[PDB]
């Protein structure tokens, strides 16, 4: 359904959809925040926020274009939403504003204003957004002293060393033709986008990007960011999960869906088909949990992230969640797997084919940057339907059963016991 | 068990006298250096046993930055003595850093409790 | 009973039954919120637990949504099992149990959580105050239930009988074959629903201008203006909202939010300025009101708001199909003003 | 010669991170430092001097000891 | 430093130091309430426990009352120990401790209790609303601290240094030998207080008319009208308040309360109609405003209001000595309106 073609310097990937009323043209680079040091960290975030500058966005809004960017760990995108008949203007803006004439966004008193903006923004993140910085500290300890631990937001003390030379060095090292995929979603045809890229000479640069000397290695550890003036106690907890283009990728997503997510105040999330709720609903152990399967190019995390005000019964919540995790290795039933297949099919169908062509562009650029081709959703649903109970048990015995966990928590986590007592729950004594 | 007002009274008498100061102050300085609580990162007002309502009152009345710093020094001393080492020599509490920070709060709560007891046991002169 | 669908070669279908039964038609304050929370509870045949645990194996979820005007009962699912969800939405609309233990255990704790969530945000409180002082008893009803008037179970049942009627709702399915959808809406309970009148009034909703309200709030301080707009002047305030949101406007740093709410008979342009200290909010909204009373040229924002309205409009089921071509100039006339927060340091209406 | 200074994001703590810097960033830092060398040596900042000294005589590569 | 006393042949004297330092003169919201709760705490010499446990054995108590204008420090005692209480009020005014552990342990919980109690009553909520929309930043300050703006300990010390000044207070002793009181107020710390300026302005408080506020409240429903009045028109609204409270009116069965708050530069006449269900409040206050806009003969209530004014006026130390003789007729003009409670069924200002 989607067409990818490698033109003479650059990779053009389009996903046409003639039912849509917008069209997004962008370029996705394959250097997210895993291509940083711990000292220039946040320079991808500064590049995002100077692509979304006021001086730069006024030029788009006069033409009728919308600017959207996104910073992930592997990739980063710079996508320009427009109307379907106005995509030559999108390519002209993406060419002039961001690729060629790059030294006008990087003027002083635009760099200074944006640096103050993301300093305020990252500090506002670090003081107020507690589940997401707990996932960030989970990455920072699960992958410590390795590329995949650097926060995509950037720290407050590495964003204060940053000058214009650092953004220029990140640009000349990572914004390359062998590193980019120019992406078109919405209702633009594949011949149309590649013709408009062959028409105006669209070249980023010619180099090859710096190879990271160390691959991402999971180190079982914990960080314990306790703060007793906070009302809840947020805690993420995860094992090393499967990377992208693993064979056990969809099995990892399925096993994340076996225990699903939860909201204790939505009365239809109470009635779900998860056996963990029979434990955690009686004394109201938590307010919400959600099991994720984060997959990156090198490694990834499989775990669950939760929040609770029942700060004296954290150990029952952790114990019951992990004794439910052992059931994947030993006694996962069939209807749990069929329920997880139906719900993972619904989740993946809502995720990939939603209404927004920006999110489709980010997903398309990531999947054809890492794999070189985007897997369609029919083949993905065939792969999900191929998963049996023995596949889930074998993946759980490989990845979950008696393996090193990574924990992270802030708030009132005095009720959280130490590492060895929690890691003793990853394997039971066969009862 | 010994009231802090009494320790302040005897110590102020020793410090205000010129002979007792120059005789007993170096003995106390060498006593504090031999006591070795500074090698664990503790100031002395972390060492006072808090399990009494005067000390609970003073610790409730401590301002928050001193409370967080005292919490870190206590946890750091617990981890240091767990590992059966000391802190490195740049992490030792300096002499000018070892200020009595809990002492005005202890002495004020002590004076309040002594005045409350004295008014509990008065005899009106009639 | 107006059924529509828009087919597509994808895998996920979303059915949506939209009833004109939101807070605007609420007889008591918050009875629409209690019915919206009462929607996907147990029926007379299938329980609420059996609905979730059957539809999870079939592969779809449910979501009842309360608007200012609509109650939207939405079902998102795998495409090849449409009639289960048509019959499920039919059972929800036709035969709900309405048990007192269901009121006191799930619906009222859920509504208390919803009111607590909306109470902690001062912008939602300012928007509800702005609605209640622009429109008094029509669209300015309370959105959520708070309990300032006792809404009993028979009130929720009577509102269900008033609202779930056959000329009051409209079935719309994104990524649904329309022939099979129109066949499956019949031979169901939507054809057995009563044919009550449509509650949509086609007249102008009788606004009031020059009103001001002040709420003391512990937290952030917002000051908000609100302009009731008619049907003819909907497009100009649409391009004004996307103008002040956009980077074309010098007021974009000062404005926390600016949006036009749209209905079939009018609308409300809301502008919110939110900060932590009240001197910042005072200086900001004085500058907004002054530089808007001085006229603005909204001709730059036309091509931008076409795209923004298209992005917003592909999600909804009934587009209004605005013009945006005859909009040239704006000049702020009369407007309603609310001030939530540190309310002794925020400006009043005559100081703007 | 060159521009104002090597940034602290690209030169500070060069001892801890020389052997993990990729070879391209090593070569680019070495090139910019060699361009900074021709300036009068009062104008070099202190992390620049530490980076130049560790690049030439640090205990990496050929000066790595036996054990 | 105005010392006055009215001697009597009885056993109990009361001393009252009245500062012009109530909420009207508050710089932030609620500093006056926090200073009032900080009044009889410990000093630099005598503790607060020693104060109570000495004054009980001597035979008198203390009480600090916060008004809309004053702060009254009252002390009630057996007659033959007046210099103790003069020196105790002197110590409280001159040297209070203002300790941070006293702010967190006593003053803030006592003020939170006062605010919770006055929050539970919708009549005091509506009275505060009626003040705050008649006059805005003067008398329409909040009476009590609620925490919508951060009042710190240093702000209470600043407000106390501003307010506790020698030309700002007045010493008044009911049943006190006045020459002895003047000898005991001198040779004390009232004479060593700073001779600051008096905060009493002699101008009119810049009122506003036709304003309307609406506060949602779970419980009873009150609707309140309120008229700011000037110095020439104080007696008429006095005889009006005692007319509508009295049994001469036909509206006394409908009116929950009606009182005139008098000040040295004006007043506010506040009429509250309170009930459980909002339809009774609606019918009652529509009848009140209609039969007040139609004129009333306030001539019969004149001898009755001389009695009730003498009753109310013998307690206070500062009589205003109104006329009550030229008052004949009343007709309701413009007025400010607040509605608290079931606020979607209490009427608005247009419907009155
Ligand atoms: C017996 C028994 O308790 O079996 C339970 C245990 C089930 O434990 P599990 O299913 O892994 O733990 C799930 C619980 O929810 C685990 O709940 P928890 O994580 O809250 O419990 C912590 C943990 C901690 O419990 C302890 O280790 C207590 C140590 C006692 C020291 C005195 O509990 C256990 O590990 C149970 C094993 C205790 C074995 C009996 C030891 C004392 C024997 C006398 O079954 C076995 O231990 C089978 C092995 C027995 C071998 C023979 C031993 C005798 C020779
Ligand atoms: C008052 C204080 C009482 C002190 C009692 C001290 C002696 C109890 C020790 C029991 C060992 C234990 O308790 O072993 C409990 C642990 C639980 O393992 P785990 O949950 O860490 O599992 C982590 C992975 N799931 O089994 C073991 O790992 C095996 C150790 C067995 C050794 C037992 C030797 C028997 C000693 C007898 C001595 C006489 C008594």
């Amino acid at each position: 359904a989607e067409v990818t073609q490698l033109s003479n310097g650059i990779v053009v990937a389009t996903e046409h959809n003639p039912s849509a009323h917008t069209a997004s043209v962008g370029v996705v680079f394959g250097s997210g925040a895993a291509n940083e040091n711990p000292y220039n960290n946040g320079v991808s975030n500064l590049w995002k926020n100077i692509f979304l500058s006021k001086e730069n966005s006024a030029v788009a809004a006069k033409e009728g274009l919308a600017l959207s960017s996104n910073i992930s760990r592997d990739f980063q995108s710079y996508i320009v939403s427009s109307l379907p008949g106005s995509t030559d203007k999108s390519l002209d803006f993406l060419n002039q504003s961001f690729i060629q004439q790059k030294a006008n966004l990087l003027s002083s008193s635009n760099f200074e204003a944006t640096k103050k903006s993301v300093l305020k923004q990252v500090q506002d993140f670090e003081e107020n957004d507690h589940p997401n910085r707990v996932l960030e500290h989970l990455h920072s300890t699960a992958f410590q002293n390795t590329p995949l631990s650097l926060p995509t937001r950037g720290t407050l003390e590495s964003l204060e060393n940053l000058v214009v030379a650092d953004l220029e060095s990140f640009a000349n090292n990572h914004f390359l033709n062998s590193n980019a995929v120019v992406v078109g979603t919405g209702n633009i045809k594949h011949e149309d986008l590649v013709n408009s890229i062959e028409s105006k000479n669209l070249s980023l640069q010619t180099g090859t990007k710096p190879v990271l000397k160390k691959k991402a290695a999971f180190l079982g550890s914990e960080v314990r960011l306790r703060d007793d003036t906070l009302p809840k106690a947020w805690i993420s907890l995860a094992v090393e999960g499967e990377p992208v283009n693993s064979p056990n990728y969809f099995v990892a997503k399925l096993a994340a869906q076996i225990f699903g997510s939860y909201n204790a105040f939505e009365p239809a999330s109470r009635l779900q088909g998860i056996k963990l709720l029979d434990n955690i609903q009686e004394y109201q152990l938590c307010d919400n949990f959600n099991h994720f399967s984060l997959s990156y190019k090198d490694s990834g995390l499989w775990g669950f992230s939760t929040a609770t005000r029942n700060v004296t019964m954290i150990d029952d919540l952790i114990h019951f969640t992990l004794k439910q995790w052992n059931r994947l290795t030993i006694s996962v039933t069939d209807t749990e797997v069929e329920r997880a297949k139906s719900l993972l099919k619904l989740q993946l169908g809502q995720l990939y084919e939603s209404g927004n062509p920006v999110n489709d562009a980010n997903l398309l650029g990531a999947e054809v940057l890492i794999k070189g081709s985007k897997l369609s959703l029919g083949e993905a649903f065939k792969k999900i339907d191929a998963i049996t109970v023995k596949d889930v048990k074998a993946w759980a015995g490989k990845r979950l059963w008696d393996q090193d966990i990574a924990i992270a928590g802030t708030g009132q986590i005095e009720g959280l016991l130490d590492y060895m007592r929690i890691r003793s729950d990853m394997s039971m004594m066969r009862w | 068990p010994q009231s802090f007002t009494s320790i302040a009274r005897i110590g102020d008498y020793i410090l205000k006298s010129p002979v007792l100061s120059k005789l007993c102050v170096p003995v106390a300085n060498q006593f504090i250096n031999l006591a070795g609580y500074k090698k664990l990162g503790l100031k002395f007002d972390d060492l006072i046993a808090e399990e009494n309502p005067i000390m609970q009152t003073a610790l409730r009345r401590l301002p928050e930055d001193e409370s967080y710093a005292r919490a870190y020094r206590i946890i750091r001393a617990h981890q240091t003595e767990l590992t059966h080492h000391l802190l490195p020599r740049n992490e030792w509490i300096k002499a000018q850093e070892d200020v009595p920070y809990l002492l005005p709060y202890i002495l004020e709560a002590e004076a309040a409790a002594k005045e409350k007891d004295e008014l509990d046991n008065i005899e009106v002169s009639k | 009973l107006t059924v529509s669908a828009r087919d597509a070669p994808t895998k996920i279908s979303t059915l949506a039954v939209k009833v004109h039964g939101g807070s605007r038609y609420a007889t008591k304050d918050g009875v629409a919120h209690l019915l919206n929370r009462f929607n996907f509870q147990n029926t007379n045949t299938r329980s609420a637990l059996k609905l979730v645990r059957e539809s999870e194996l079939l592969g779809g979820t449910f979501k009842s949504t309360l608007d200012r005007e609509y109650i939207t009962l939405k079902a998102t699912f795998l495409k090849d099992d449409l009639p289960y969800y048509v019959n499920a939405l039919a059972d929800v609309l036709y035969k709900t149990a309405f048990k007192p233990h269901e009121l006191t255990e799930s619906v009222l704790p859920a509504a208390r959580y919803d009111y607590a969530v909306a109470e902690q945000c001062p912008v939602k409180s300012a928007e509800d105050q702005l609605y209640a002082i622009t429109f008094r008893k029509g669209l300015g009803n309370p959105l959520l239930y708070d309990g300032v008037e006792r809404v009993s179970l028979q009130d929720i049942k009577d509102f269900a009988d008033k609202v779930y009627t056959k000329e009051n709702l409209e079935v719309s399915g994104e990524n649904v074959v329309e022939a099979d959808l129109k066949r499956f809406v019949d031979e169901s309970l939507l054809s057995t629903l009563p044919a009550g009148k449509s509650l949509v009034s086609k007249s102008e909703p009788k606004f009031f201008l020059g009103e001001e309200n002040r709420v003391r709030f512990i937290g952030d301080s917002v000051a908000a203006i609100g302009i009731p707009v008619n049907k003819a002047s909907l497009a100009q305030y649409e391009v004004l909202a996307n103008y002040l949101t956009s980077a074309l406007s010098e007021l974009s740093g000062l404005i926390s939010s600016a949006k036009l709410d749209k209905f079939t008979d009018g609308g409300l342009f809301t502008l919110f300025v939110r900060d932590q200290d009240s001197a910042v909010v005072s200086s900001n909204i004085k500058k907004i009101v002054a530089d808007l009373k001085k006229g603005k040229d909204l001709s730059p924002a036309i091509n931008y708001t076409k795209l923004k309205n298209a992005v917003q409009n592909e999600s909804v089921s009934s587009p209004i199909e605005l013009n945006f071509d005859a909009v040239k100039d704006f000049k702020l006339g009369k407007f309603n003003y609310v001030a939530v927060g540190d309310v002794s340091n925020l400006p009043y209406l005559d100081e703007l | 010669a060159q521009t104002h200074a090597l940034s602290n994001a690209a030169v500070m703590d060069l001892q801890s991170r020389w052997e993990n810097m990729p070879s391209t960033e090593q070569q680019d830092i070495v090139s910019k430092l060699s361009e900074r060398q021709k300036l009068p040596w009062a104008q070099l900042t202190e992390p620049e001097k530490q980076a130049v000294w560790y690049i030439s005589y640090g205990e990496w590569g050929p000066r790595r000891p036996v054990l």
